[PDB]
RNA sequence: AUUCCGUCAACGGACGAGAUCCAAGCUGCCCAGUAGGUGCCGGGAUUGCAGUCCCUCCGGCGGGGAUUUUUUCCCCAACGGUGGUCGUCAUCCUUCUUUUUACAGGCCCCUUCUCUGCGGGAUUCCUUGCUUUUCGCGCAAGGUGAGAUUUUGGGCAACAGCAGGUCUGUGAUGCUCCUCAAUGUUCUGGGCGACACGCGCACUACAAUGUCAGUGAGAACAAGAGU
RNA sequence: CGAGUAUUGCAAUUAUUGGUCGCGCAACGAGGAAUGUCUCGUAGGCGCAGCUCAUCAAACUGUGCCGAUUACGUCCCUGCC
């Protein structure tokens, strides 16, 4: 189902990566792991 | 000592277990049941018709063991996969109403005891008897060695 | 605290192989047996596994073997990844046991002899079922490819 | 005397900064009368994000996996409380979560 | 297994109650038969009748057959359930049924044209010759290859 | 039947163009009519083994060089 | 104490009934195979596994469903026990002889120019044969239990049985003699 | 079959006279055939065509209860018999 | 390629050629002197060096090796 | 291996390649515990009597008998030790008790498997094998060897390059459109999911190698209570 | 696929999903010319995490359980320096 996620980076649907209480956009989340902590594991 | 519940094969022993709830008529099947899917996973269900006793046989053998088992624990051992179709290879449904009802039975046959009135351990008594019971199976097999030794 | 016939003493190993592990106690006291899931093993009863581990013991002679009890409990799948876990620790006990209640010659014989028909008492069979390759969603393989 | 079972509980973004500081409050809190038996470290758990990259419209529809494992280090006391809250007067940093509690 | 000999119980193929019975088969599907849809094995009534592997389908017996004629009419007369009950509302009994032969397929007839006629793209979908889903439609007709084919010039 | 016993010898090592062949001295364990060994032949081989391998010599005497 | 076949032959009191396919194969007698070893990459490794191992794995495969080296092992056991007490033979007895029959000692080598296919006389190695040997038996053997239930248990030990005589009736030997005769043939 | 299809490019397979079937043969061959092969085994019942590896094989339970073949391993299934003694 | 890299060789060179003699030809003492001798980044690196050191050492040990000297 | 030697109109540098880093396998603590790890800690019994227990089975020293009488065999004492007919290198029960509310051994207790932090460790180190060059940078096989190969899987990764794709993120946007009787926005309702067909992936079946009924003391890896 | 019950959702009515019992012999007996990937506790099978997620994956991204030919070369083919 696609239209009640209205992305908090982005008020988007679509593009929204949709993980654990997030809400931003592909590129948004690809900009954001250093300041969060997520590094690359694979 | 000897060969206990922890020590026998069911094999021959939950066969013949069976029948001690069976042969001497302690309990049978409820009221509200007698038909039997194999649980909701499949039809073609107990070719046994001994299933409940079997299973009783088998709530008794989990509750022994594992000392406080629950009623969602009777729903997993009870296990199996399922083809489903031009879909998934995956893991099956368990029936609780007989599964609940397999749990109401062994404790009035007091063999089952409702630990801490819950989750199922045995009673003294069954235990002393299954390994009786044990005994008196294991000694003339159709198979190799001793009943000449 | 126990006594068993005026008893003296233990030592304890695991055996893990895989994802499998057994965890096993050696001690001495007044006759024979070595027990598997509370039971004398030439009386427990998977074959499987049980004709498995024996051998040396089995094809030859068990008094050089069966001198002590050992006795052995079980979780891991990995079933046969247990087994041989299951004999590493065992030979982990004899000798443990061997250091402080024999001496070398007899526990470096049994050692050897051990080791000369060793089913990896010292060794890993490193994985069991590998890291995805993410893509192909697989190990080695690969989604097809469709060419044109 | 009276302990406290005091569980000093530190989870953090990293091990790195936790060690530090579970280190220095426990060496300060000790010296003397806060005695502590060793600290045992909980799973680390582990959060995974893999995400489709590019917008190939067209080329590789492939996609890539960024991870932040977070430490956990405890510390049982059986220790004074007001000496705990002594001792706990520490302004600390972030990325170290500490927990302190007193059961039994 | 057994020793016997026999060639009046090596017995076959015998079409009953409007039914169809082969010889052999653990017992059960020849018991399944008439479809047209289901047509009334439950397994279980003629299962609970007493009937078996014991007999198969090929001893077939008479009084067997007689004996299952009886139970499977009155499915849940022999208390055999009515909650499954291939039917369960009708419309014009409004109820329970244990369907048996061509009446239901008179049944098919009448309900499935009705079903069908008051119409809608879902009931469409069953009807012309779909699947009743699957999104992506064309790709399953899959070499039946002809749905139907419509053209109204 | 001829097997003619000689014993791989040598791996003289691959040739073709599959990884597949090997060309192989094979010295003759007994060769009829002469005396035992002390005979040597080349033979070409089919991968898995090694010298000091014994081959069922079928065309004896006839010795393998190119695999082209 | 060598070991014995499932418990019931002697191994040492049989031996390679071939003039030089003897060495390669390994044949530490035992009671069962399978275990964990890796040798696959290297030419050499592969010899250490006994024959009885090779025939472990090799009964089967299926697109999807199988893995399963588990049962391999058992039913075999059965139909050697069978064919032990069908020709009498140890089923070392058995293999040994079946394998020093069922192995091509020539075969015939493709050596390819551009696309263009000739071929020429190459002879069988011991190992090569070793490898050979066991996957025509088996190649047989799963043949016909097969397709419409000839039954596993009945079809392998009923190969064997004729590699063991080096019957023509097992599209082992079939395939065996093709290849000795084809290499022939290619000349 | 009724099946249209069902079956492949090369693959071709004969006929049993295996069955479920009770027969005065049947079961008086059954009776001199289990006894005459040294070892005795299910399958080579099927392999006589009467009766199948199978129910053929009860046969031979029902006839090693009887003793006329010697049931072999320590336990059923994978079981077999020599003819007896 | 079991390579002893540029940077490796001149490594275990460099450190003979600094830190004179002493060693052995056995890598383990030699390994430790990787350490101890230098304040280098990866053990693997030491180690390797140190391999080396035994090498160089063991032809030294038979020689001028090509290039080197006391 | 753009890896090195070496040769050598370069010489010298640089970033790539090395290399690094995460993850990976081995680890009597070499790190510290567990009141979400493992252990003698309780109190009481030992399940076809042919067994725990005993010892010609053997042998030394012997005797009888049989015997091809040669340590030929049987029986047999003492001795010793094997041997002996299922089991007591110890087996079981009862869980000891017992809990003011779903708990019901013991514990002086004992750190060892347990998380996870420190930190090891391989070097083609060595042997042997290619006497290569005279020297060689190397290379194989074998060894120690948990672990031998640019050890493991990754991650990282040069430089140009490709109007790819990128208006389907973008609160990056040219130029270029509508802006409300807009294609804005909401709302509603629909659609993209419609079946002659042509494909691309997948998935499943076709099956005894199976299907069915039941029975099996099989753990990964990893979730979850927002303001 | 047919009544039949439970659940999602404001809404399923382009059947949300389950459930149930009947119920099938569709195709489909393993697939041509072609053809796709792949050389270690692993192929591969086999299964399970984890999220998309109101509700729903054969996807996604992992986890496991089980468990192997010869290749180890060759440089042909087909391709890169």
């Amino acid at each position: 189902g696609k239209g009640s996620r209205h992305c908090v980076i982005c008020s988007n649907q679509k593009a929204v990566i949709r993980k654990y209480e997030l809400n931003v956009c592909r590129q948004c989340f690809r900009e954001n792991a250093a300041n969060i902590g997520f590094s690359k594991l694979r | 000592k000897g060969a206990t519940l922890r020590d026998v094969h069911p094999w021959r022993w939950v066969k013949i277990c069976s029948q001690h709830f069976k042969q001497e008529g302690k309990m049978m099947v409820p009221n509200c049941a007698e038909i039997v899917k194999t649980s909701h996973g499949r039809e073609r269900a107990p070719q046994n018709p001994d299933w409940y006793y079997i299973r009783c046989a088998a709530v008794l053998r989990a509750v022994y063991l594992r000392p406080g088992v629950g009623y969602g624990g009777l729903s997993k051992r009870f296990s199996s996969k399922k083809n489903r179709g031009s879909r998934p290879e995956i893991t099956t449904r368990a029936s609780k109403g007989l599964l609940h009802w397999c749990c109401k039975s062994l404790t009035k046959l007091e063999l089952l005891e409702k630990c801490k009135g819950a989750g199922h351990r045995v009673t003294k008594l069954g235990r002393k008897v299954a390994d009786t019971i044990a005994f008196k199976i294991a000694l003339r097999k159709m198979g190799a060695e001793t009943k000449a030794k | 605290s126990g006594e068993k016939t005026h008893t003296l003493k233990q030592v304890q190993t695991f055996g893990k192989k895989k994802t499998a592990i057994a965890v096993a106690t050696v001690t001495k006291a007044p006759q024979c047996n070595i027990r598997i899931n509370g039971v004398p093993i030439s009386q427990i009863l998977p074959e499987t596994l049980r004709a498995k581990i024996m051998e040396a013991v089995k094809v030859v002679g068990a008094r050089y073997f069966s001198r002590l009890r050992v006795d052995v409990r079980v979780r891991g799948s990995g079933q046969v990844a247990q087994a041989y876990a299951v004999r590493q620790a065992i030979a982990k006990g004899i000798i443990a046991y061997y250091q402080k209640y024999h001496n070398e010659i007899e526990k470096a014989a049994l050692k050897d002899k051990y080791l000369e028909y060793d089913k990896f008492l010292l060794i890993a069979d490193p994985r069991r079922c590998e890291p995805k390759k993410w893509g192909r969603h697989s190990a080695r393989t690969r989604f097809t490819k469709s060419y044109r | 005397q009276e302990t406290q079972r005091v569980l000093v509980k530190m989870t953090s973004r990293n091990a790195k900064a936790v060690e530090n500081v579970m280190t220095e409050l426990l060496l300060h809190a000790r010296n003397e009368k806060v005695v502590l038996r060793g600290p045992v470290r909980l799973p680390t758990r582990t959060l995974k994000v893999t995400t489709r990259k590019t917008p190939c419209g067209n080329g590789t529809n492939t996609w890539d996996t960024y991870e932040l494992k977070i430490y956990k280090r405890l510390v049982e006391l059986r220790a004074p409380t007001e000496l705990v809250k002594k001792i706990t007067s520490f302004p600390i940093d972030a990325g170290v979560d500490v927990a302190i509690t007193i059961p039994h | 297994m057994s020793l016997t000999l026999q060639s009046e119980s090596f017995q076959h193929i015998v079409r009953l109650l409007n039914t169809n019975v082969e010889g052999k088969r653990k017992v059960p599907f020849a018991l399944r038969m008439v479809k047209g849809i289901g047509i009334r094995f439950a397994y279980m009534v003629c299962k609970k009748a007493g009937v078996d592997v014991e007999r198969r389908a090929g001893t077939l017996s008479p009084e067997e057959l007689e004996k299952i004629s009886e139970v499977i009419a009155d499915p849940a007369k022999f208390k055999i359930p009515e909650w499954f009950l291939n039917r369960q509302r009708d419309p014009k009994t409004g109820k329970t049924e244990h369907l048996t032969s061509s009446m239901v397929d008179t049944r098919l007839r009448e309900d499935l044209e009705r079903l069908r006629k008051i119409r809608a793209h879902r009931g469409v979908r069953h009807a012309y010759g779909l699947r009743v889903r699957g999104q992506h439609t064309c790709t399953s007709g899959r070499r039946g290859k002809t749905v139907g084919v419509s053209r109204t010039k | 039947d001829q097997a003619q016993v000689g014993v791989i010898i040598k791996v003289l090592g691959r040739t073709g163009s599959r990884g597949n062949v090997t060309q192989v001295r094979v010295r003759l364990m007994a060769e009829e009519g002469s005396p035992e060994a002390n005979r040597t032949i080349v033979r070409n081989v089919k991968g898995p083994c090694k010298e000091g391998d014994m081959l069922s010599l079928m065309e004896t005497e006839r010795e393998a060089r190119r695999l082209r | 104490k060598a070991p014995k076949l499932f418990n019931k032959w002697s191994y040492e009191n049989l031996q390679t009934t071939e003039i030089a396919l003897n060495d390669y194969i390994t044949r530490t007698p035992t009671y069962v195979p399978h275990s964990a070893g890796r040798w696959q990459k290297k030419r050499f490794r592969k010899a250490r596994i006994p024959i009885v191992e090779r025939l472990t794995n090799g009964l089967m495969f299926k697109g999807r469903g199988n893995g399963k080296k588990l049962q391999a092992v058992r039913l075999v056991r059965h139909t050697l026990e069978i064919i032990h007490l069908l020709t009498d033979q140890n089923p070392i007895q058995v293999v040994i002889d079946a394998v020093s029959k069922g192995a091509p000692r020539e075969d015939s080598t493709r050596v390819g120019a551009g696309g263009v296919v000739r071929r020429q006389a190459v002879d069988v190695s011991p190992m090569r044969r070793v490898n050979e040997a066991i996957y025509l038996m088996c190649k047989g053997a799963r043949e016909a239990a097969f397709r419409n239930l000839k039954t596993l248990p009945e079809c392998l030990a009923d190969e064997i049985v004729n590699a063991s005589k080096g019957s023509s009736n097992s599209y082992a030997i079939k395939k065996k003699d093709e290849v000795e005769r084809v290499a022939k043939a290619n000349r | 079959k009724k099946a249209a299809k069902k079956w492949s490019k090369g693959r071709t397979r004969e006929a049993l006279q295996n069955a479920v079937m009770f027969d005065k043969e049947t079961m008086d061959k059954l009776m001199k055939e289990v006894p005459k092969y040294k070892v005795i085994t299910p399958s080579i019942i099927s392999d006589r065509l009467k009766i199948s590896v199978a129910l053929a094989g009860k046969g031979l339970q029902h006839l090693c209860r009887q003793g006329l073949i010697r049931l072999v391993s320590c336990s059923s299934k994978f079981r077999v018999y020599t003819r007896a003694a | 390629g079991k390579i002893r890299t540029k940077t490796v060789k001149r490594a275990s060179k460099q450190i003979v050629e600094k830190y004179f003699s002493k060693l052995n030809k056995d890598f383990y003492q030699n390994k430790r002197i990787v350490m101890d001798v230098t304040i280098a980044r990866s053990k693997k690196l030491k180690n390797k060096i140190a391999g080396y050191a035994t090498h160089i050492m063991k032809r030294l040990a038979r020689g001028p090796v090509r290039g080197i000297s006391l």
